[PDB]
RNA sequence: CAUGUUGGAACAAUGUAGGUAAGGGAAGUCGGCAAGCCGGAUCCGUAACUUCGGGAUAAGGAUUGGCUCUAAGGGCUGGCAG
RNA sequence: UACCUGGUUGAUCCUGCCAGUAGCAUAUGCUUGUCUCAAAGAUUAAGCCAUGCAUGUCUAAGUACGCACGGCCGGUACAGUGAAACUGCGAAUGGCUCAUUAAAUCAGUUAUGGUUCCUUUGGUCGCUCGACUUGGAUAACUGUGGUAAUUCUAGAGCUAAUACAUGCCGACGGGCGCUGACCCCCUUCGCGGGGGGGAUGCGUGCAUUUAUCAGUGGUGACUCUAGAUAACCUCGGGCCGAUCGCACGCCCGGCGGCGACGACCCAUUCGAACGUCUGCCCUAUCAACUUUCGAUGGUAGUCGCCGUGCCUACCAUGGUGACCACGGGUGACGGGGAAUCAGGGUUCGAUUCCGGAGAGGGAGCCUGAGAAACGGCUACCACAUCCAAGGAAGGCAGCAGGCGCGCAAAUU
RNA sequence: UAAAGUUGCUGCAGUUAAAAAGCUCGUAGUUGGAUCUUGGGAGCGGCCGUCCCCUGCUCGGCGCCGGCCCGAAGCGUUUACUUUGAAAAAAUUAGAGUGUUCAAAGCAGGCCGCCUGGAUACCGCAGCUAGGAAUAAUGGAAUAGGACCGCGGUUCUAUUUUGUUG
RNA sequence: CGCUACUACCGAUUGGAUGGUUUAGUGAGGCCCUCGGAUCGGCCCCGCCGGGGUGCCCUGGCGGAGCGCUGA
C-alpha cells in the first residue's frame, strides 16, 4: 500500500450495482472521472447486466470501440468510465437515450426518454469560484467549470445546462417547496418538497422532505439535489416517481399483479 | 512590560511605522457564537496561538473541562470526567482522560475548578490541541 | 537517513514507545543549508510531487522594502548584526528568516533624492564639485516645483534612519525563508521594532 | 657556599646506583621477592555483603594542549542611566 | 428442549469434587457404492531451497534507409509489412505470510481554514509595447575484439525523434500607471489662482517579499478568493506548441475542417499523509515514572509536502499515576466475524472482505506523481553457487516441487 | 462450550462442611432522608375519554389609519435518562420472493417481444440531533459586588441629516 | 528409624549454555557540503591565399597560441 490501488473486490464492490458473487473474484473498478466510485456505474456494468447487449466484457470491448455510446453528448470509449447521476447516455445507432435517475430503492434505474429530453442535463452546484481577472467560476457534481454564469446562481442552486454548447439554459435556486431528489443516505431515490434545512453552525445541515403521499423523512443537504418547483419536475421520472411504498403495501400490488394480469 | 524576549514581539497583520504630522490592534471573532473577551481588545498582550488576536482557526469539536493545573506558560491542565459502560455488569465506572489546553492572557483572572469549554484546533505543541473559548467559573464567585 | 517521525520519541505519560514500522521516504530530513553571505551559489531539491526547492548556499545580493516611504529594491547584503535563536549564526554570517542584516543604502537614498528633491545623508558643508547628482536637487518649472511642493512638508524621515543613511548601510530584518526560496527578501526596520533590535546590538557590544 | 678530609689520565673484569629492551609473557622462585602496570582533575557508572554508618577513589568508561570567541555570576552615584 | 445421572455410608440427609452426557475443530484408528458443494504446510522452523514459470507493452496517428519480406517500372523523399532499437508510460496493482506491534495496530466519528496527488474529467492554453523548420550527437546496423565465466561490455564507421538542445514571425494598434519640454484660460495692481491638452523615457499576465487605497464574491469563523501599486524572476531556470496523420477543400501567396500528442496553472476523481473524541487480554512476587544524551510547555528559527520538540539555540519546571501510570508476559496482527448458548455470558478469530506490517537480520538510497521497493540497487551480518583461483553471481512469507521439522496439511 | 447456580451482573457461599481481618480510627472508592405546578376548568367523543394554558421583544397580512396582533427566523440553568431521525462497506446471521427435480445452496426468473425481482430488519458503546421532564446529579439573592425599572451625567467611533464645496 | 521408586528444594563451584535490550571503542556503505580537474567541445586576433561586396569583408581548406577567455 504505497501508492494508489487499481483492483476492485467483486464482495468489497458497491451495493447497488447488484454483482453475484459466484461468477468472479473482482469488479469493475470504474476509471478516475467526474464523479466518486461509491456513487457511480461504470458503463461495462450498465451495457452488460442491465440492458443484456453484451454477454461478456470483451462484447462492451467491441461495442464502445465502434463508438456508438456517446455520454452527454461525447463519445466515450472507456468500457469502466464513471457515469453518475443525471449523466445522460445517448446510443446513435439504436435511437435510444437513457438518463440515470435514482430508483425508488436507491439503484440505477433503466429510465429511457425522448431525443429533445438528451439534449439537456441537470447540474447541482457544488461551489462558486472568482477566476484570475474577477472571472466567476462555478463548479457543479460532475467537476462542469461554467464561466461567467448568473451572479443569482449560488452554492447549492441547480443549472439546467445544454450539452452542445456547454453554457446554462436555465436555473433553480434552493427554495423551500420545490421538487428535490435523495442521492444518498437510507433515504435514496425519493422525490419530495423542502419544508424546512435545519441550520446547524459548523457541522452538516439537515432538510425536511415531504412526498406527495404526505411522509415526512429527513436528510443531510449532501444529498438533496432540486430537480423543480411546486409539484412538477424538469426531468422526466421513472415508473414510481419516488414515492417508497413500504413493504407490505408492495406485497398487495405484487398480490394484485399476478392475480388480476394473472 | 512587554517584549521581555531575544525577538520583537508583534503582530503580523498590522503595520506600525505610519508617519506623523496609540497603535491598532488585530481582533477577529471566532466563529459559532462566542463573545470574544474586552482584554482581546482593549489588551497589548502579543499571542502567536490565541484564537482572538493570534493565528488559529477553530474547527470540529468543542468539549468541556475542569481546570486542574496552571503551573505551565500560557498553558493549562484540563480534566473530563465520564462513565465508562460495561455490558455484563450492568453498570458503569468512572474514568477521565485529563489533557493541555492552551489558555489566552485575554482570561486575565482564572483560579483552579473553573469550567472552561475549550474547541478543536490544529497541534499548537506536541500534546496541545484545543484553546480554551470561554471560561465559567464554578460556586461561590466572592469571598 | 534523517526522519522526522514522532514516533521515535516517548509518549505523554513518559513510557517509551515501540516502533511498529520503520523509516519511511515521506519521514524525509535533508541536512540545512546554512546559506553565507558570498557571490550567488544556488542548488534545487526535486521534492515530494517532483517539485523544485532552491538551497541558496551563498547570496550577496537580496531585495528589501522599505514600508514606510513604499520602495522596494534589489539592494547588496553587507554585513549580519543580531539572530534571536543562535548567537553562533551572528558569528558564521549565516541568512535565516527573521535575521537582522546590513543592507546598501544608496537605493533608497537615490530614490528620496527622485521622489522629494531632497537630499539624505551629506554631512555639514560637503557639497558636490563634480556636478552630478545635484542636478536633481535644482532646475523645475515655476508650476511643476509647486507639484514637489506637497511633497516636502510630510517629507521629514524618522531620526532614527537618518544615521542609517549617513554610514551607508540600513538596518534591515529577512521575511522569506534563504534555504527554501532560493532569496534573501525582507523589510527595513523603522519604529519601535528599529529601537529594540538597536538597544539588544547595543546592549552586548560594551 | 665551593661539592663536603686530595688532584691528574684512562673507560678492563667484578661491583654499588640508575635506565632501555624484539617475541613470549611467571614458564623463574619457598613465595610475582625486585621491578613494572595504575595514578591528578572534570563528567558518567558503581556489585556481593552490611553492625545500614559503610563497602567506594568498588569494578568499569569518556575527556584533558594552543588560539580566537560567546554566555552567566557583582559594587558605587540621584525595573533606569553613568 | 430453561433437564441431569453413578461414586464417601451398616443405612440417612447435606456440602463437594471426580466420572458419565451433547456440540465444535485438530490429529489418528478401522470401514466405504452413487451424487452435489468443498477447507487444505496456520500451530513446530518469518527454517533452507536444486529446477521451471510468475510483467510486460503499437494504433491511421513519436522515431524504418535490416531487402527479413514485398506491390509498383522508372515515380519531384516516403506504397503495405517488418525484427530490432531509441523514445514513454507500466512494473508502488496483484499475490504471499502473520514475524514484530498492547492507546500502538485497528473500529466507529470528525478535521485538513494544516498538505500532496500520475491519471480521468472540465476550465484555461494571440491577455505579455519586445520562423517555409534551428543545432549535434547516440542506440539497432556495419566492422573489429578481451576474459573460463554474467541478461559483461570496449575501440572504430554511419543515421533518426515527441529523446537531448536552442529559439522567433504572428497577435502588434494600441490601452493602461509614474515622469515631464511646452499648449488652452482668465481672476486680482503684475505675485498668488481655478481646471483641462501634451512633445517623452520607462513598468506591463498568473510565482517569492511589503504595503495601503481597499475588500468584486464567499465562510460558523481567514492573514480567504479576487482587485491596486514598488521591486525580485534562481544558468541546478513558471508557461508563453520547431509534434503527428485523416479528408484535403477555399480563394489571387493567404484562409479553412476532423482528431491524436503535449503544456505552467485552477477545479475534480482515485487516493495517500498527519491529527479530534471514545473503545482492548493477563500481571503489585511491577508503586511511583519522565527529564543532563527532549521529558511537558514558551519563543525564534532549521528541515519537511504540510501542523508539531520533528530538530537547534535561549528560557520556564513542567508532564503522568490507586479512575492501575511505569515495567513485564502474551500459544497477541486488529476489526467485519466463528463455536456454544433459556435469558445473561464463556471461549475462538494465522484463514479468501477492510486496514496494518514484512520479504533471511539490520541499515542506506537511485528513479518516479507515488517505493526507504527487495521477482530494484549499495554495504555489513548468517547461509550458500560456479571458478582455469584472477573473479563473478543469490534471496520461493508468489505458483508447483524437494529437504528438514513435526500429532499435523495436495499436481515440478 | 453447555450441563457449572462448582466464578454467581441475572445467580452462589462464610455458627459447625472451605471461609468474618484481634480490635477501632481513616484517605481514595462506593452509597447517601423528606422537601419546589398540584387540582379544577374549557368546547367537541360517547356520567365519564383525548387536544390546548397560567412564558417574551429581524421578517409576511384578513389591515386600520407616534400604532391595535397573528404567520417564518437570532434567542432563553447544566448533565445523566428515554424517544425519534440522521450517518453507518459488502460478505456472514435473521429474513421476503423463487420448485437448483428435493435439499444445502444461488440470485435468479415467468407468460404467451412483454412482465418482474435482485427487498426488509439487526449493525453494543462514543460523537450528531430534535421531543419528553418523572427519577438522579447540578446552578441562582444572606458583608446584597440582586431582579424589574424609568431617570441624570462621563467619555469614543456610522450615518438619518447639514445646496454644492472644508 | 531400614530398604526400594519418583518429583521439587538449598548448595562451594568468584558453574555452564542460549537469547533480548544497551554503555563505551572501532566503524563499512549511501547522502549532503567544500574541493578536485582525468578528459571532451567552443571562441579569438595572425600566416598561405581563395571565393564575393570595394585593404575593409561575409564564410571557410589549413598550421600556430598568452591554452587567451568560456562551457560541460
Amino acid at each position: 500500500a504505497r501508492g494508489p490501488k487499481k483492483h476492485l473486490k467483486r464482495v468489497a464492490a458497491p451495493k447497488h450495482w447488484m454483482l453475484d458473487k459466484l461468477t468472479s473474484v473482482f469488479a469493475p473498478r470504474p476509471s478516475t472521472g467526474p464523479h466518486k466510485l461509491r456513487e457511480c456505474l461504470p458503463l461495462i456494468i450498465f451495457l452488460r447486466n442491465k440492458l443484456k447487449y453484451a454477454l461478456t466484457g470483451d462484447e462492451v470491448k467491441k461495442i464502445c470501440m465502434q463508438r456508438f455510446i456517446k455520454i452527454d453528448g461525447k463519445v466515450r470509449a472507456d468500457i469502466t468510465y464513471p457515469a453518475g447521476f443525471m449523466d445522460v447516455i445517448s446510443i446513435d445507432k439504436t435511437g435510444e437515450n437513457f438518463r440515470l435517475i435514482y430508483d425508488t430503492k436507491g439503484r440505477f434505474a433503466v429510465h429511457r426518454i425522448t431525443p429533445e429530453e438528451a439534449k439537456y442535463k441537470l447540474c447541482k452546484v457544488r461551489k462558486i469560484f472568482v477566476g484570475t481577472k474577477g472571472i466567476p467560476h462555478l463548479v457543479t457534481h460532475d467537476a462542469r467549470t461554467i464561466r461567467y454564469p448568473d451572479p443569482l446562481i449560488k452554492m447549492n442552486d441547480t443549472i439546467q445546462i445544454d450539452l452542445e454548447t456547454g453554457k446554462i439554459t436555465d436555473f433553480i435556486k434552493f427554495d423551500t417547496g420545490n421538487l428535490c431528489m435523495v442521492t444518498g443516505g437510507a433515504n435514496l431515490g425519493r422525490i419530495g418538497v423542502i419544508t424546512n434545512r435545519e441550520r446547524h453552525p459548523g457541522s452538516f445541515d439537515v432538510v425536511h422532505v415531504k412526498d406527495a403521499n404526505g411522509n415526512s423523512f429527513a436528510t443531510r443537504l449532501s444529498n438533496i439535489f432540486v430537480i423543480g418547483k411546486g409539484n412538477k419536475p424538469w426531468i422526466s421520472l421513472p415508473r414510481g416517481k419516488g414515492i417508497r411504498l413500504t413493504i407490505a403495501e408492495e406485497r398487495d400490488k405484487r398480490l394484485a399483479a399476478k392475480q388480476s394480469s394473472g | 512590560d512587554i517584549q521581555t524576549e531575544r525577538a520583537y514581539q508583534k503582530q503580523p497583520t498590522i503595520f506600525q511605522n505610519k508617519k506623523r504630522v496609540k497603535l491598532p490592534r488585530y481582533y477577529k471573532n471566532i466563529g459559532l457564537g462566542f463573545k470574544t473577551p474586552k482584554e482581546a481588545i482593549e489588551g497589548t498582550y502579543i499571542d502567536k496561538k490565541c484564537p482572538f488576536t493570534g493565528n488559529v482557526s477553530i474547527r470540529g469539536r468543542i468539549l468541556s473541562g475542569v481546570v486542574t493545573k496552571m503551573k505551565m506558560q500560557r498553558t493549562i491542565v484540563i480534566r473530563r470526567d465520564y462513565l465508562h459502560y460495561i455490558r455484563k455488569y450492568n453498570r458503569f465506572e468512572k474514568r477521565h482522560k485529563n489533557m493541555s489546553v492552551h489558555l489566552s492572557p485575554c482570561f486575565r483572572d482564572v483560579q483552579i475548578g473553573d469550567i472552561v469549554t475549550v474547541g478543536e484546533c490544529r497541534p499548537l505543541s506536541k500534546t496541545v490541541r484545543f484553546n480554551v473559548l470561554k471560561v465559567t467559573k464554578a460556586a461561590g464567585t466572592k469571598k | 537517513g534523517i526522519s522526522r517521525d514522532n514516533w521515535h520519541k516517548r509518549r505523554k505519560t513518559g513510557g517509551k514507545r515501540k516502533p511498529y514500522h520503520k523509516k519511511r521516504k515521506y519521514e524525509l530530513g535533508r541536512p540545512a543549508a546554512n546559506t553565507k553571505i558570498g557571490p550567488r551559489r544556488i542548488h534545487t531539491v526535486r521534492v515530494r510531487g517532483g517539485n523544485k526547492k532552491y538551497r541558496a548556499l551563498r547570496l550577496d545580493v537580496g531585495n528589501f522594502s522599505w514600508g514606510s516611504e513604499c520602495c522596494t529594491r534589489k539592494t547588496r547584503i553587507i554585513d549580519v548584526v543580531y539572530n534571536a535563536s543562535n548567537n553562533e549564526l551572528v558569528r558564521t554570517k549565516t541568512l535565516v528568516k527573521n535575521c537582522i542584516v546590513l543592507i546598501d543604502s544608496t537605493p533608497y537614498r537615490q530614490w528620496y533624492e527622485s521622489h522629494y528633491a531632497l537630499p539624505l545623508g551629506r554631512k555639514k558643508g560637503a557639497k558636490l564639485t563634480p556636478e552630478e547628482e545635484e542636478i536633481l536637487n535644482k532646475k523645475r518649472s515655476k508650476k511643476i516645483q509647486k507639484k514637489y511642493d506637497e511633497r516636502k512638508k510630510n517629507a521629514k524621515i524618522s531620526s532614527l534612519l537618518e544615521e542609517q543613511f549617513q554610514q551607508g548601510k540600513l538596518l534591515a530584518c529577512i521575511a522569506s525563508r534563504p534555504g527554501q526560496c532560493g532569496r534573501a527578501d525582507g523589510y527595513v526596520l523603522e519604529g519601535k521594532e528599529l529601537e529594540f533590535y538597536l538597544r539588544k546590538i547595543k546592549a552586548r557590544k560594551g
